[PDB]
């Protein structure tokens, strides 16, 4: 049933790219869960792109962060995307793990992933399933850059030389 | 017109001087000018709030030396825009509404686009709701959080042109 | 529950890619689930076991905290032998156990006898996923053990 | 373009070295790559016919009234534009702006029977100007109402002799163009202009584009 | 298919060399197919190496006479050695020169328009058309890789299989000539006929960016 799905891509020449025929014996409940754990990783891919693309052309908030212990959203900024992830306190970053983990148990208890492949019904732009299967292959196709995108960011700002064409 | 969208809150249909009881046919023009005007007035709120606290990187111009961080909050950030980008904004705005967004119809005065609802604008790529219910919920929250977005857009204007900031003093 | 074994839980269903269990006989479902519960056995009591011997460390003296250091900067030759010798005898009563005719793989109790309920398959499947937390725990401290050269509670 | 440059030429037509006819142009097609080429071709000669033309009267004589007057006449042309104001310049080129935006309106073209060049319709036809917002008593083709009582076939001659005209004048401005910066560029003229400035640009007295 | 392969070869000089390799690499299998697929990989092979080749050989020969591009960047560096003015070229340059010819052998690889590859029965050596599929490329841009002005077009196939052999016996030759090149950059006195031109170079040409490994230790 891997031959259905969406992520059939044309630069591949429409077929579906399996070199180490990983989906060649996987059964549904987990096809629909190794496509529910590509569109997660799409998702967060894109939003830790634009997050720090944010981060490194400086943008930052205006305030303090935890004012007990200093630490401004400028602090943060100013030590770099990837070293000023360390300057948030442990508090901030366990409650926003836990704020996270909330919206991922409401979600996984309301659309699990081994029935429900990535889709947690929010609403729809289109109708028409055409056109909502080009928009599904453009969210794919976008998550995907994103995947390589960001791991790239975290290579070019630990080990300098990597990346060439990497801004700041 | 009593059964329609926006009179469903503790009030239910509230038209003290009568417009839509004296012109019942007049409704769906009154419809599209507040729909206009809630999500102008909630882009103005949350611009408003948002610039306190959060601002742009980097210049505005590079020609009149002028930065994002520099433009104070309000009314004199809008001063200090130069007249290209403030030509720019409204060729945006302009473009936005006279072919893109288009709420009229009709020579001068514009009565609605075809049988479409009033604000019925964008058009196929735009979330559709089903689920009547969820659709009435959905286009209540927007007629109603569109009126309170009116008054407070109305409240940091009349703020801002008397002080330096939208704050209320004492806030 | 799924082919009469207890697991599939809510995050992830029944986690089989790869497909190592499509087309097996039963003898190697039964070989996996062993394989399976003793690496969680073996992994809660390594994870608990540097948790508190970190901190609580009362049966030698000062005796460190990295984990690979424990086992030879003291530890005498005996102590080895007989830990060895403990986990011997119960791998022995453990091919003693698979050779019965009524092996439920990782089953010492042997529960075929006695009536089940699901809440019986509840507590197996709260056994094997703390066993897998543990497996990841244990195999995540002692990699830091050899990076950096500290326990589990040090570290932070 | 199509085989009838015969018409316009004998011995030579359809040339064509650089075929140019069929590269598809923007996924459009062949009969809109044709019909772009020949809006092309007679567009610059209508620029370079009045170009050379205004070249041969702006060196000898220059128009009494104030502005673009007084300056240098002993000098390039090419030049004579640089001394021009920044006004002077934008308005010259925003006039044509609407001159080239008028006569692409589709809708303006379909009311005179035409339509756009690649769509179908005459490579060069500007529209009779009966539609603006405010009405102007001169239009631009035929101002008098002259010669459009011609028949056909004084049309297609016209039409035929504004093409070769047409490129014997691109060679004509351009390589005058030429000979005022990198002087010897033409042994026939080599008598004329000075100013080592770039003729292709309009604004290089009076800013810079970085 | 090794016969096809003598076909081929019985018009290439004639019957007198023919099906000629002392280590056959044909009736092969490779990575895990069949033997026509690996025919088709290698008669690809060879011609992408030609086609560079050629391309190369006509570049060093312009690079070497002195014809160099005005404009701003290749003005900077003055020298002659074709190989030193790669190395000292800005490192970006040299990686959007190998970025942008990867993207042009992704689209070769890519078959939406014509139906087989060159291992499953395409035509080796075929670049497919920008616009015979023109709902499936990112962006509209015309004039193609090959042919960009349809100059060929419409031709005889007999003139398109004659072009196939003149390409593939030009190939050849230019592989051995920019080899050729290449050695007398590093090892003089190889290469006879060619002693007196070419510069003494060092920095392992088959390396780009960075340099100082060579084969010094032959
Ligand atoms: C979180 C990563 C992830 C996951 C789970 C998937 C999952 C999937 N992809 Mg997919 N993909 C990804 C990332 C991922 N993708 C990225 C980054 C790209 C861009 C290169 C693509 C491009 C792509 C194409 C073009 C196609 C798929 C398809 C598929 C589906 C079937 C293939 C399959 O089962 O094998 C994937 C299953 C896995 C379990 C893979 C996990 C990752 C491995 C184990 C680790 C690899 C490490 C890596 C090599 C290190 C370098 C990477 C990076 C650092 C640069 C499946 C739902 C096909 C499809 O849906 O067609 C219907 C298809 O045609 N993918
Ligand atoms: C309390 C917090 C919390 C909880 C309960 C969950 C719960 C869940 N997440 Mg989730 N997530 C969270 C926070 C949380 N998330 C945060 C903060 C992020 C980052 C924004 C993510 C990003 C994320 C992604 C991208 C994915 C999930 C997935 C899942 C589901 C399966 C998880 C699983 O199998 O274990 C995890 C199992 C593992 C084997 C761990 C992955 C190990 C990889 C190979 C290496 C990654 C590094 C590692 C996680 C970090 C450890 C430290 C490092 C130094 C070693 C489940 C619904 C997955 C899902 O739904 O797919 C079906 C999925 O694809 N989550
Ligand atoms: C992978 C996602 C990701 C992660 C882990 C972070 C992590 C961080 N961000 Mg960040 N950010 C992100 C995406 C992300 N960001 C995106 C997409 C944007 C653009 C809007 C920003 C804009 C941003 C600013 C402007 C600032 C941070 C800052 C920070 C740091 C302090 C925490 C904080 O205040 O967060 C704030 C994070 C947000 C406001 C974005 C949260 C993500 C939104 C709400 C989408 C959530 C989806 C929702 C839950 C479900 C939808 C369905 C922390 C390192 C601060 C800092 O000191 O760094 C310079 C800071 O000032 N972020
Ligand atoms: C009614 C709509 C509206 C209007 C007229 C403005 C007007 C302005 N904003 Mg603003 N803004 C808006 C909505 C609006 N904003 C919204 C909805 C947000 C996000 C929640 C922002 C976030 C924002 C930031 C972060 C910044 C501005 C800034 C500015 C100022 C100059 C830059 C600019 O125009 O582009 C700004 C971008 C937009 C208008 C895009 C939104 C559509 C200008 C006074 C900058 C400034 O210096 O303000 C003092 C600045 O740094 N805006
Ligand atoms: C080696 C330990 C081990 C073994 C033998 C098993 C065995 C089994 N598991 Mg299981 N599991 C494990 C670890 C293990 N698990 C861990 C750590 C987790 C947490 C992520 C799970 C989570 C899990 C779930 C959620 C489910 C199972 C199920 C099953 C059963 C059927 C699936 C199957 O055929 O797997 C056979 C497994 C193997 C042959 C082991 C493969 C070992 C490979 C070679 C490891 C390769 C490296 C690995 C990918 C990453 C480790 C390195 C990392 C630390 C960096 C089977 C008895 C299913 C079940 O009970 O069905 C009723 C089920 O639903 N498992
Ligand atoms: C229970 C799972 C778990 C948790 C909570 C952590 C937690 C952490 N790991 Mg980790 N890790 C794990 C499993 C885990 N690891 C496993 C299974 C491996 C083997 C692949 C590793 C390999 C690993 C490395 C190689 C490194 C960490 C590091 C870290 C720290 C960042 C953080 C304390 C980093 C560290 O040492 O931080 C001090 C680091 O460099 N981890
Ligand atoms: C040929 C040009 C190539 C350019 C390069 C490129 O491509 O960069 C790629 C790249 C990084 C990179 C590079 C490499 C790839 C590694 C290559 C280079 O290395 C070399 C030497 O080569 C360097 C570098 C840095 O360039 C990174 C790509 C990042 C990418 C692609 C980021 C997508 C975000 C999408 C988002 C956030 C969507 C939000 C959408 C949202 C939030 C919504 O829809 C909200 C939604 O409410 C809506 C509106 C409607 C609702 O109903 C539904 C919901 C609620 C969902
Ligand atoms: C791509 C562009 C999309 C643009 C549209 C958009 O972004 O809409 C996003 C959206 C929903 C949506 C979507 C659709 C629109 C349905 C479709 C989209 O998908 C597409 C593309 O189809 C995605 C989706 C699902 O998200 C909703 C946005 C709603 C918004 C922005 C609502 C602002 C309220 C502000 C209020 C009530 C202020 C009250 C102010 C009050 C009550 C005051 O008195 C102010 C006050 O100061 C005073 C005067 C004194 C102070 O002392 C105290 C305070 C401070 C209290
Ligand atoms: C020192 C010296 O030399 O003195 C010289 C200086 C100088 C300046 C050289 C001289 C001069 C005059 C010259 C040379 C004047 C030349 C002016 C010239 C030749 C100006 C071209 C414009 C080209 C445009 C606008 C192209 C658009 C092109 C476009 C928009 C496209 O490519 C679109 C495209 O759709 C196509 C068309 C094909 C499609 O399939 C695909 C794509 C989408 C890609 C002199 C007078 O001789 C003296
Ligand atoms: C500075 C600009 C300029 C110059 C120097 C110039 C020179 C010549 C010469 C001398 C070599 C000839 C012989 C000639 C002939 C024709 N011209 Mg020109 N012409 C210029 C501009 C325009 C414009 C703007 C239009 C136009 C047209 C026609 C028509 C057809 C009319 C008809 O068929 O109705 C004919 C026959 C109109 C058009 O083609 O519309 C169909 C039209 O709108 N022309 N034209
Ligand atoms: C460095 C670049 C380069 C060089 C130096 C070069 C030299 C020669 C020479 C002179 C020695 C000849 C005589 C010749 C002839 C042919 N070339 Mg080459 N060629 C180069 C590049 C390409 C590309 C990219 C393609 C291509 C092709 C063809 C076809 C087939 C046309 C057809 O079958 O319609 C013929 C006849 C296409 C192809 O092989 O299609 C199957 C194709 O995609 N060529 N080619």
């Amino acid at each position: 049933a891997v031959t259905d799905l969406v992520g059939a891509s044309t630069e591949v020449s429409n077929k579906v790219w399996d070199p180490l025929k990983l989906s060649e014996n996987m059964d549904e409940s987990n096809l629909k869960l190794v496509r529910a754990a590509e569109l997660k990783h799409c998702r967060v891919a894109m939003l830790a792109t634009v997050g720090w693309l944010w981060t490194a052309t400086g943008t930052h908030f205006e305030g303090m962060l935890s004012t007990s212990s200093g630490v401004s959203f400028a602090d943060v900024a100013a030590a770099g995307p990837l070293l000023g992830a360390a300057k948030v306190p442990a508090a901030g970053i366990w409650q926003m793990i836990a704020a996270i983990g909330a919206l991922e148990v409401y979600w996984e208890n309301k659309y699990p992933a081994a029935e429900c492949g990535g889709d947690f019904g929010v609403p729809r732009v289109t109708q028409d399933p055409a056109k909502f299967k080009e928009i599904q292959l453009a969210e794919l196709k976008n998550g995907r850059l994103a995947m390589i995108g960001i791991i790239s960011f975290a290579c070019a700002e630990a080990i300098p030389g990597s990346v060439p064409f990497y801004p700041f | 017109v009593e059964t329609e969208l926006g009179a469903t809150g503790p009030l239910g249909y509230w038209d003290p001087f009568g417009f839509s009881v004296r012109n019942p046919e007049r409704f769906n023009r009154y419809r599209a000018v507040e729909l206009k005007h809630g999500r102008i007035a909630m882009a103005a709120t949350t611009g408003y709030m948002v610039q306190s606290f959060l601002r742009w990187p980097g210049y505005l111009s590079t020609s009149a030396n002028i930065k994002f961080a520099d433009l104070p909050n309000g009314i004199a950030a809008f001063k200090a825009i130069p007249p290209a980008g403030l030509f720019q904004i409204l060729l945006f705005i302009g473009a936005m509404e006279a072919f893109t967004w288009r709420y009229y119809e009709g020579p001068w005065p514009g009565k609605v686009p075809e049988g479409k609802a009033p604000g019925d604008v964008a058009g196929d790529l735009w979330v559709r709701y089903t689920d009547p219910e969820e659709k009435a919920f959905k286009l209540n929250a927007e007629i109603n959080n569109g009126r309170a977005a009116m008054m407070g857009s109305l409240g940091m204007l009349m703020h801002d042109h008397i002080l330096g900031t939208w704050v209320p003093p004492g806030f | 529950k799924v082919n009469g074994m207890v697991g599939d839980c809510k995050p992830l269903g029944y986690f089989d890619p790869l497909g190592f269990s499509k087309d097996a006989s039963p003898e190697t479902m039964a070989k996996f689930r062993e394989a399976e519960l003793k690496h969680g056995r073996v992994a809660m009591l390594a994870c608990a076991g540097m948790i508190t011997a970190d901190k609580f460390h009362p049966l030698f003296g000062g005796k460190l905290s990295s984990n690979p250091l424990l086992a030879i900067t003291q530890v005498p030759k005996l102590g080895l032998l007989q830990i060895l010798l403990f986990i011997g005898f119960m791998e022995v009563f453990g091919i003693l156990n698979s050779r019965r005719p009524d092996y439920e793989p990782g089953n010492f109790l042997g529960t075929s006898q006695w009536e089940t309920t699901p809440t019986w398959d509840a507590y197996q499947l709260r056994e094997l996923n703390n066993g897998r937390l543990a497996m990841f725990g244990a195999i995540g401290m002692l990699t830091h053990a050899y990076i950096t050269g500290k326990g589990p509670l040090e570290l932070l | 373009l199509p085989e009838l440059s015969k018409k316009l030429n004998p011995v030579l037509g359809y040339w064509d070295p650089l075929n140019l006819a069929e590269l598809n142009f923007w996924g459009a097609g062949d009969d809109a790559t044709v019909g772009f080429l020949r809006h092309a071709e007679i567009k610059h000669g209508r620029v370079a016919m009045a170009a050379f033309v205004g070249y041969c009267v702006q060196s000898n004589v220059h128009f009494p009234w104030a502005p673009f007057n007084s300056i240098p006449t002993n000098i390039a042309p090419a030049e004579q534009w640089a001394q021009l104001p920044e006004a002077a310049k934008w308005q010259i080129i925003l006039f044509v702006g609407f001159l080239e935006v008028y006569s692409e309106h589709s809708f303006i073209l379909e009311k005179y029977g035409q339509k756009h060049y690649m769509k179908g319709g005459k490579p060069g036809f500007f529209p009779d100007f009966d539609t603006m917002v405010h009405p102007v008593p001169l239009n631009l083709w035929d101002p008098l109402k002259a010669y459009k009582g011609a028949s056909a076939e004084r049309k297609a001659d016209g039409l035929l002799k504004e093409v070769n005209n047409g490129r014997l004048a691109m060679i004509g401005i351009m390589g005058f163009c030429a000979e005022a910066r990198v002087p010897g560029a033409v042994p026939a003229l080599s008598n004329i202009a000075h100013y080592a400035g770039d003729p292709m640009a309009p604004f290089a007295a009076n800013f810079h584009l970085p | 298919e090794s016969l096809s392969d003598l076909k081929t070869l019985a018009t290439g000089l004639n019957p007198v060399v023919g099906y000629w390799d002392p280590l056959k690499l044909g009736e092969a299998e490779f990575w895990d197919n069949t033997n026509e697929e690996t025919i088709g990989w290698l008669r690809h092979a060879e011609i992408k190496h030609g086609r560079v080749a050629m391309a190369g050989f006509v570049g060093f020969i312009v690079q070497a006479n002195g014809i160099k591009f005005p404009w701003a960047p290749f003005n900077a560096i003055t020298s002659t050695s074709p190989p030193e003015q790669w190395d000292q070229l800005p490192d970006a340059a040299k990686w959007q020169i190998i970025l942008g010819v990867g993207f042009l052998e992704w689209w070769s690889e890519i078959r939406v328009d014509g139906t087989p590859h060159y291992m499953k029965g395409g035509k080796p050596g075929y670049v497919p058309d920008f616009d015979a599929t023109p709902d499936q490329l990112p962006h509209w841009v015309g004039l193609n890789l090959y042919d960009p002005l349809k100059w060929s077009k419409g031709a005889s196939a007999e003139k398109k299989q004659k072009g196939l052999l003149t390409e593939l016996n030009n190939g050849r030759l230019a592989m051995l000539g920019i080899m050729g090149f290449v050695s007398e950059a590093k090892v003089p006195g190889s290469v006879p006929l060619l002693k007196g031109l070419v510069a003494p170079y060092t920095g392992e040409v088959m390396a780009p960016f960075a340099t100082d490994i060579d084969w010094s230790s032959w």
